[PDB]
């Protein structure tokens, strides 16, 4: 509408973490294998 | 190199010579300006010019002239490189930028903003333009197509149209034969429109036109060159019955008072 | 509703978190903190994925109720963009 | 689908209008409805769209007059992708509604001259109103118009272009005046009274007093349906429990005491 | 250098004045003369100047948008809007010492004139909320197709805008006034058009008719008058056709 | 330190009044014709003021539009505001303790005047998301060419605010009104240009040039003198041949 | 606490203002380019139980409507809990200035704040009702201007129970000479002047032939201009600085 600039207040590049999260939800039974694989590496998750 | 004659109708008058002149001027890529009949026929002239232009020459970019009050029009004409100009913050190409090597079918809307015409003067100055917030200018090439519906010299004298706007444009003027002046293919164009309307309505047979209808059409002013006549034919077909006694009953237009 | 048995669930190791918080070694504490951050990101991602799948399924059912009830004959012609419109996610998330 | 003519005008003029609408329903062209304030024009257009061969997909009766700005109406006609920021609604949806459908507008005289020109340009080509950085889409859409103001009056005013007025006006539907219609008015009033007695779930229908009916007929009632429904509601609020035929008209909120 | 010249005594005097003013980076307001002042001449003058070695660049004054004028002076500002976050310099700052040729000067807004003349006369490159403005001495020159004193009498242009000119307003003679190389210029334009019209040469020509066509109003521009030759050549479309009994009146309807 | 082009008895009185003006940051207003250059004299006085080494603000007011004080004047150091995440400086805030000269404050928005009313009345008004502002120690200065006496009568500015904006307003006499030392200024400009144009020496002005300068209207006053100097640079001719007369007229035809 | 010229009508008005000061009722004030009751408003806040209470005085002209509700306890999407307009003024004096030229959106916000409305912003769903004593001033617009449709009628109804009338400086100027002398002494201390050389009684009477459009502001400006013109304290001044915007 009327031309202007920012006069009041109101995105993201998902990295490898959120990128693999998006790469997740591909399957469920297969997702369990990857989750077990991650839980093996992560020592603070049960 | 294709015909694409389309619905090129009403050439029995000197419009055949106008089409010959248009064909002669078609190879040139210089500025193209016309004077369409007020109310009808400018779109047909533009389509004929586009057919005259090579099909592979480029896209036929058509814009209806508008004032500069809408900043969107300014972004379309000059471009939009910086943010908050048009589209995304990136270099969203404008309408002029959208046309690269194609026809720029201008409209003689006689828009109130002379500033818009002044900006368009730079659009065709050396074949270059700069987007809104454009860090570097861009030299572009495109064909130009224009038309008219009023007396350009009258506006030039009255100051309604910029003198430089007329000077830069209008390499040659193409005049459309008026409906009150053409008057030649009225029977032929009327028959073509009637056939098309009958096909659309799935009419079993051609109803035919009485001689009184032809006399009335001759007496008719016909403000629109090829659209008002077609609209009148459609209205008559709506109020008539094909190959039946209702064929005599012809309706000029619903705007006219009912019989 | 999502199948409760099928949905995987992860729990943060409270003993490990307590050990890392009170870890005498600074390097061990930093490693524990990094692992906790990664695990929290993974858990949040899994929960969000499950919730998004549930919402997408609900939206799909909203428009496919005709096929669900009447049968395959009363299947509405639907596209990925049709489902994407009813939700805030993109067609890529739909795929 | 099938046209709905509930409480159709008993006047033969209404029947002739319906016959013309049935004749034009197989056809696909714009229509102009010369209506009045609450005359029932838009409902007639909706009934025609129902009778307009198929159901004709989406049917939208958006009015440019009842819009905050002409720019909003233009955005409804077509929204350029990425133009400005944010919106009260998905503007391209209004354009998509006409796709596989028709175009219906109310009080078209209020449309801006630039908006009218954009619409005239769109209608001849059929393409989308806003390019949005891409070639506009030519959706197969019909059209319909309904303005109380006279088209020749607008032409004299010059707000609408000659081509706009000509190509826009393909069919004319002159709504009979509500005050002029008497038998149709009585039939519609009886139908509305029956419908209200059913919907309000009143155990017994009060009916209508002869004096009350005469007073209602004496009223100008420009709103053939809108004012009729308002007066029906005014009488219903003064519920006489099927025993009071006074039918007091409290439709005017300003009127009191 | 590359641009063709009028090759007239008045044209020679104008070229000599341009050469004298070439080393000067001061502002110029050479009269646009309503289409008769070849912008290519100004470009060649900038080429002669050291601004050719610098970043010489021009722009149209009236091209800018009303709400972005401050941006137009200073480019994209980093803090102007949420999306763009970069202190992009202005077009003048994109030149920053080059030759800035101002076109559409008479069409600039009153507020635009008040901002631009004030900034140019004195002031440094200050963006939206900048820390410290940066002074960039950029060579300037302006064009005005109309009479600036007429605007001053009308008051449309500011007196500061009148003083913004630092060099003498070079004015080109009108086509009716100059009319010196009309034969040679017409021959050059005809050769260029024949090359453009894929015509090797014109077997028919008439110098008397060319002189008669020179004896015309030639309104709009001298280049506009030359375009009449191209229009006539295109209409004839033939080589063995003398220039005699040939008049280019595209606006006029033929009988 | 402070180079001065004006050496007159009235100029001497004005300079003494400047000496009579101390760094009180009072709402004094320097009034002069177009090209008066009184802003330079005000900057020289600010250098001579208590803040011998202090900040100075040019602050071309015409560049401000649809922007509050916290946009460029006060600044937006707060984050998460309208736009991206950053902290912006403020010209008025940064000028605290220095000099804040208003460039052509006559051409200002009505809302700008409304804000400046409180800004000058209190001195601690604006804040980008702040509760209590801090009073600025800057020195308020201003200079333009319009006559506020009629603008206030016309309602262009708030009479109460303008009166509060006026404390020791001083009007500089025009150079045309002065009509003295024009020959000395011309000689100084000739020397400066000969240095600039690398000329051997000033050609010299005969009695005809002196009479023309005396008879010159000089509506621009000092601006007219600068324009005449630029023309004489253009009209330098030969250093050996003294310039009998030197004239300039933007619309004067060459013949 | 507050220093001003004393007049009998002004003394009675000040006494009434002090009496109303302990009351926390909303205040709407009209000024005549003099003190403008701003000093009177501060003295009223000091005399009230809100002496230690907040005395936020917002000059409502420089804000942007896009954040107007943000100013009046509005926060949205990183840092939150920003002090609102009433929140920062809660528990004490809440003064509004520059009200003559405020936007109509500000008028609607004030109408909402008349019943104290509520501030359900993303930063906080506060019910407002801070109960702090409201006060309004800078009513440059005449009552006819309000009747001219400039402001909402409800806001005028929502205004204070009474109106603070201000008389012109021309109406009472008996102590104007004393105030001018005090201002001259203050400026001499500020200008590091040795001492006041005095004033000519004939020149003082000649200067008295003025309407004082700026009232105390005009008196102070005239005194400052005359002192600057004198530039010395050898002999008493015998001239009047009629106007800085006067040709000479
Ligand atoms: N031979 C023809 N072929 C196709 N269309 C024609 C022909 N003759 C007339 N027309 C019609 O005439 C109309 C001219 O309209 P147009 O010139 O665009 O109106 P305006 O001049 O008012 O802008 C077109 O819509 C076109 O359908
Ligand atoms: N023939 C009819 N039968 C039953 N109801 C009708 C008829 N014509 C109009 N109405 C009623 O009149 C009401 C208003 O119609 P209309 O005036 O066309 O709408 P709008 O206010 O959009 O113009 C509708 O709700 C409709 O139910
Ligand atoms: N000597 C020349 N030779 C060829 N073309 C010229 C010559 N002089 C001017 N032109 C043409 O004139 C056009 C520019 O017009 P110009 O005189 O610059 O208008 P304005 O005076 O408004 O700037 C250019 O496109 C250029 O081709
Ligand atoms: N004291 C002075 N001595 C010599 N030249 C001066 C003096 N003051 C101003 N000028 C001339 O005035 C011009 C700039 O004036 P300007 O700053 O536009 O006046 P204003 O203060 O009215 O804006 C300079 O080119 C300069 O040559
Ligand atoms: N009784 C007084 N004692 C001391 N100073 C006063 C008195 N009355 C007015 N003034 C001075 O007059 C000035 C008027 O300022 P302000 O209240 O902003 O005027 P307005 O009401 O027109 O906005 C103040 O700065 C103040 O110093
Ligand atoms: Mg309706
Ligand atoms: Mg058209
Ligand atoms: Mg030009
Ligand atoms: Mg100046
Ligand atoms: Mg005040």
């Amino acid at each position: 509408m009327k031309q202007g600039l920012q006069l009041r207040l109101s995105l993201a590049m998902t990295p490898q973490l959120q990128q693999a999260i998006r790469l997740l939800q591909l399957s469920t039974l297969e997702l369990q294998q990857e989750l077990q694989q991650a839980l093996e590496s992560n020592p603070l998750l049960e | 190199m294709a015909e694409y004659k389309d619905n090129l109708l009403g050439e029995a008058n000197s419009f055949l010579e106008v089409l010959e002149q248009v064909s002669h001027l078609a190879p040139l890529d210089k500025p193209v300006l016309i004077i369409g009949e007020r109310g009808t026929g400018k779109e047909l002239i533009a389509s004929r010019l586009h057919y005259l232009s090579s099909r592979w020459q480029g896209p036929f970019i058509s814009l209806n002239c508008a004032a500069l009050n809408e900043n969107l029009l300014d972004s379309e004409l000059f471009g939009h490189e910086a943010g908050a100009f048009t589209g995304a913050q990136k270099r969203h190409p404008g309408r002029f930028e959208r046309a690269d090597g194609g026809t720029l079918f201008l409209d003689e809307l006689a828009t109130a903003p002379m500033m818009v015409q002044e900006k368009l003067l730079r659009v065709i100055e050396y074949g270059e333009l700069e987007r809104v917030g454009g860090s570097q200018p861009l030299q572009v090439n495109v064909r130009l197509v224009c038309a008219t519906n009023a007396d350009l010299p009258a506006m030039v004298n009255e100051g309604t149209f910029r003198a430089d706007l007329l000077d830069r444009l209008a390499f040659d003027v193409v005049q459309l034969p008026p409906l009150r002046e053409r008057e030649s293919d009225i029977m032929l164009m009327a028959e073509y429109f009637a056939i098309q309307m009958c096909r659309e309505i799935k009419l079993p047979l051609f109803p035919g036109f009485t001689e009184r209808a032809r006399e009335t059409l001759l007496n008719y002013r016909w403000p629109g060159n090829i659209r008002e006549l077609k609209n009148v034919v459609e209205r008559s077909v709506y109020r008539h019955g094909t190959s039946d006694y209702p064929l005599d009953d012809i309706i000029i237009d619903p705007f006219k008072r009912r019989p | 509703e999502l199948n409760a048995d099928s949905i995987p669930r992860l729990k943060i190791n409270q003993q490990y978190a307590a050990m890392g918080n009170s870890a005498r070694n600074d390097a061990d504490g930093q490693f524990i903190r990094s692992n906790l951050q990664e695990a929290r990101w993974l858990i949040k991602s899994l929960e969000s994925r499950n919730d998004t799948l549930l919402r997408v399924s609900r939206c799909i059912v909203e428009q496919q109720q005709a096929f669900f009830e009447q049968g395959e004959e009363y299947m509405k012609p639907m596209v990925l963009a049709d489902i994407a419109q009813a939700v805030e996610m993109h067609e890529s998330t739909i795929s």
